């Protein structure tokens, strides 16, 4: 089980080779894979935002404040993305790695802080 | 306990520069700072520093996951 | 039970070259219409 | 000439940078580049599929036998191994990642390390000794890398520190390249800065009809000695072809034999006209099924179903074909799309050793 | 003690990232476990004797 | 699961409106009959395809969830961004490369004749023929101004 | 994480030393006064081939492989002795009597197994 900031928790179901995972047209491929549909119930809506700031974060090379309750604009930080290089949305051209054809869509991908929960399987 | 051997994403080997790194970069916050004292000087600000520049320099290329392992994996030495 | 299997294997087949995603910017009101939610908002508090 | 223009470009250190230079100096006395360099290799093929160009990158990636060094049972010797947190689980791990270039198996090394003063020590790879094998000349992996640190008083030795073998597919430590480019240069593209388009990919067809023909693709390798950048590249480029050349030969050589009873070949009469082909390859990846059934399908273009078939659970690939021929017509058409493949990556090797000087 | 008028006081430039200083300087004094320890050294200056002689 | 590395009970997402569950952690538990007797009531009594339809509300129980009702939605769309939403032979044959059905049949078609999502879908649908009409979840009162 | 910085010198039931760490990239006021443990994992919002559906994820097997996530689990031992009944020692089968059907007695050395030999089930 992992899990990342904002509660938003799962249970590892598939491993896939180097190979075998999506990549973007600079060679950037993810780490997890976590379902869109976990997010409009939940309305987890800080994770996203962590993924949009964080992605710029990387780029200039430095560590931000994400403290609750100081002010935001995602209006403001969507535009720092274009200022790094990057598209308004943090969404890249990706291609599947077992096929190699590219996805009519880009993809949303960046950097999301996560953790493993202590509850293993072998355990139980 | 270490920066690791490689990218944990890629594989990129971002750890033949960790100890050139690590060393560059309090030297540069240093500079930045103008000599205050460590516990003067706010975890908050030293991070704020650009290290984008510094990173090119070693070599290490635009990647957003080698860069993001290389500049917040956190260090056995300078806790225990 | 054997047609559920397969008409999920050809919409899991479709969306693995169409592609879907969400992200910050699809839920981010554009400056023009951030202004009539306000005054959507001012006018209830009017009312109260 | 299917693939033309290479280009080769070694990521090196900027010295003019004082921060970089003063610390290299004063922790390795290091005034020059290093002895190994990641490369990046950027190649434009032409008149190919990206089932090919792809197979090619995934070969390269993750299926190409390579070498690391490991530590044989009773190695790390707990007897004085003094120190406590430098545990063999998390030694091991460090030492399977570093890059090497080696040349032959038989080298061994060791490493013997003492902290006989009042702080903690950091251990480098510049402190692995070699104990067998012929001497080096030139050394097969960079000298700062941090291995460890010791408290004040303690000590690691490990012995047997040989060299492995292996794929990428297995253990991520016989990984070799690094993806860093792959485009299509005959599909147009909009521009994506403007919020009109960037909820697309870019290009300018839909990936459910387009058919490119003419790709970029760009591999980072992670060590090569610096004065045989461009051998060391055409070997790996050339050992790729051959990996691929062995498994499809591994195939055909199943295809042949369609009169003896397999157990990896299954063919039924369908009807009093189709034909139906089963082959089922245990532990063979995407790579050969997607080449497969792109050549397959170049050689019968009226053919009623090619599909194959990777289940994560069952380790296995299966292809299934679906003719309107006669069984010794089928596996003529599949011995003769087997040809094909093996004749592109022969041309591939080919211009291999022309382009790269 | 008087203080000096409050119509004289410079604030326009506080930031919400200014007043988390506010926040460091109360756990800085408090400390994130303060009172499990001085509950304890009064139990062992104060409570201890008092209890035993005064009690019994 | 003959990979020695995995510890979990596998299933089908559609199959969890059986259980009431999720993968968020949950555990089940699973025994398997070694005596004839409950073997053969396990096989034609307690299967799940006799729970397909609830004894509760007398309606179904399974379905598409998620991937393959939004999946759904994006394969019988009439128009893509990219403009009608066609795909060619070879992206028509690869959706049915793991249905685990018969395959259909492509014959009659070239490789660069264009498929609609609604052709595909029939090709599946004819093994079963139904009759159906309503309206979608996508056509609401809300959104039509 | 790093749940204390002295599991070498303990005995513990049931913990888990994670060796890597890192700072969020977006960090908050509560990381200047504990220890984060997590990493700063590249994660995709997508859908691929179903298998992260209802709070799964898909992991890198790369990513398994380096280390991310990895660690040590603890289990501690205490068997107590009684005054001049008992002892620790190599038991004989011949003057010992309900030995445990089918257990391995050849890994005792003095008693105790020694520092550094894999223990199975039925060992003793
Ligand atoms: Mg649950
Ligand atoms: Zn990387």
């Amino acid at each position: 089980k992992m899990s990342s900031r904002s509660g938003n928790k799962g249970i590892a179901a598939l491993a896939l080779p180097t190979s075998d995972m999506p990549f973007t047209e600079d060679g950037l491929q993810p780490d997890l894979i976590v379902n869109p549909h976990s997010h409009p119930s939940r309305m987890t809506n800080g994770q996203m935002i962590e993924t949009t700031v964080g992605l710029a974060n990387a780029l200039q090379g430095v560590v931000t404040d994400g403290t609750a309750f100081l002010p935001i604009n995602v209006q403001l930080l969507s535009e720092r993305l274009a200022q790094e290089g990057l598209r308004f949305n943090g969404c890249q051209k990706m291609f599947n790695g077992q096929t190699g054809e590219y996805f009519d869509a880009a993809i949303f991908i960046g950097p999301t802080y996560h953790q493993r929960l202590q509850k293993f399987v072998l355990d139980d | 306990m270490l920066i690791p051997v490689v990218c944990f994403t890629c594989g990129f080997p971002i750890g033949t520069y960790a100890a050139i790194f690590d060393k560059a970069r309090t030297e540069y916050i240093k500079t930045k700072m103008g000599g205050t004292l460590p516990q003067n000087i706010p975890l908050d600000a030293s991070l704020q520093i650009e290290l984008k520049d510094l990173i090119t320099a070693l070599g290490i290329p635009m990647r957003v996951c080698c860069r993001t392992h290389l500049i917040t994996t956190l260090d056995y030495r300078k806790y225990y | 039970l054997k047609m559920i299997f397969a008409t999920q294997q050809l919409a899991l087949n479709y969306v693995r070259n169409a592609g879907f995603t969400v992200s910050t910017a699809d839920m981010l009101l554009t400056p023009e219409a951030h202004q009539e939610v306000q005054e959507i908002i001012n006018e209830l508090l009017l009312e109260s | 000439k299917i693939f033309q223009n290479v280009e080769i470009k070694p990521f090196l250190i900027d010295f003019s940078n004082l921060f970089i230079k003063n610390a290299a100096k004063k922790l390795f006395q290091l005034e020059e580049q290093l002895p190994l360099v990641p490369v990046n290799v950027v190649m434009d093929f032409k008149g190919i599929s990206r089932a090919a160009v792809h197979g090619l990158s995934r070969v390269l990636q993750d299926e190409i036998p390579n070498y690391m060094l490991d530590i044989k049972p009773g190695g790390y010797k707990i007897e004085d191994s003094t120190d406590l947190f430098m545990t063999e689980q998390f030694i091991r791990n460090r030492i399977n990642f570093i890059p090497i270039y080696a040349k032959n198996e038989t080298l061994v090394f060791a490493l013997r390390s003492l902290n006989n003063s009042c702080e903690v020590k950091t251990i480098y790879s510049r402190d692995l000794i070699q104990v067998a094998g012929p001497k080096l000349k030139y050394p097969i992996f960079n000298p700062t890398f941090e291995i460890g640190f010791l408290q004040p008083g303690k000590s690691l030795i490990i012995e047997d520190i040989y060299i492995k073998k292996g794929i990428g597919r297995k253990h991520a430590a016989f990984n070799l390249a690094v993806k860093t480019h792959f485009s299509h240069l005959d599909i147009e593209q909009y521009p994506t800065d403007k919020k009109e388009y960037m909820a697309l990919s870019g290009y300018k067809q839909s990936s459910m009809t387009s058919d490119p023909r003419h790709h970029r693709l760009g591999l980072c390798f992670p060590a090569v000695p610096l004065p045989h950048i461009n051998q060391a590249v055409r070997t790996y480029l050339k050992n790729a072809c051959r990996i691929i050349i062995g498994r499809i030969q591994s195939i055909q050589k199943i295809y042949e034999n369609f009169e003896e009873p397999q157990p990896e070949l299954v063919l039924f009469s369908m009807d009093e006209e189709k034909t139906k082909a089963i082959i089922t390859i245990k532990d063979e990846t995407h790579t050969i099924g997607n080449l497969l059934k792109t050549y397959i399908y170049e050689m019968i273009p009226d053919i009623s179903f090619v599909g194959y078939q990777c289940v994560p659970h069952k380790q296995e690939m299966v292809l299934t074909i679906i003719h309107k021929a006669s069984q010794e017509d089928l596996i003529t058409l599949l011995e003769k799309s087997i040809q094909n493949i093996i004749q592109t990556f022969q041309i591939l090797e080919k211009n291999v050793d022309e382009l790269i000087a | 003690i008087t203080y000096g008028p409050i119509e004289t006081v410079d604030n326009e430039e506080l930031t919400e990232a200014d007043m988390l200083s506010f926040i460091s300087a109360a756990v800085n004094s408090t400390g994130l476990i303060g009172y499990n320890i001085k509950s304890f050294d009064d139990l062992m200056d104060n409570g201890i004797p008092q209890i035993v002689k005064q009690m019994f | 699961l003959e990979n020695p590395k995995i510890s979990t009970f596998q299933m089908n997402v559609s199959a969890c409106a059986w259980y009431n569950a999720d993968f968020d952690g949950d555990q089940m538990n699973l025994w398997v009959p070694w005596s004839v007797m409950s073997r053969v009531e396990a096989e034609l009594l307690c299967s799940v395809r006799n729970w397909f339809i609830s004894t509760k509300s007398s309606g179904p129980v399974n379905g598409q969830v998620q991937d393959s009702t939004v999946g759904s939605f994006l394969l019988t769309r009439t128009n893509t961004p990219m403009g009608k939403n066609v795909m060619n032979k070879l992206h028509a044959m690869g959706l049915f490369q793991t249905t685990q059905t018969d395959p259909p049949c492509f014959a009659n078609y070239s490789p660069t004749d264009l498929l609609d999502g609604k052709s595909v879908v029939s090709m599946l649908l004819r093994q079963t023929p139904i009759n159906y009409q309503r309206a979608p979840t996508w056509y609401s009162e809300v959104y039509a101004p | 994480g790093w749940y204390c910085f002295s599991w070498p010198y303990r005995v513990d039931m049931n913990r888990f030393f994670q060796f890597y760490n890192e700072m969020p990239l977006v960090k908050t006021i509560a990381h200047n006064y504990v220890i984060p443990n997590g990493l700063n994992t590249i994660v995709a919002y997508m859908i691929y081939g179903g298998y992260n559906q209802e709070d799964s994820v898909i992991v890198s097997q790369s990513f398994i492989d380096r280390g991310g996530f990895a660690g040590t689990f603890y289990r501690e031992e205490k068997v107590e002795l009684e005054s001049d009944i008992e002892s620790f020692g190599k038991p004989d089968p011949l003057i010992t009597k309900n030995l445990k059907p089918g257990a391995n007695y050849e890994k005792l050395v003095d008693g105790f197994v020694p520092v550094g030999t894999v223990v199975k089930k039925g060992d003793i």
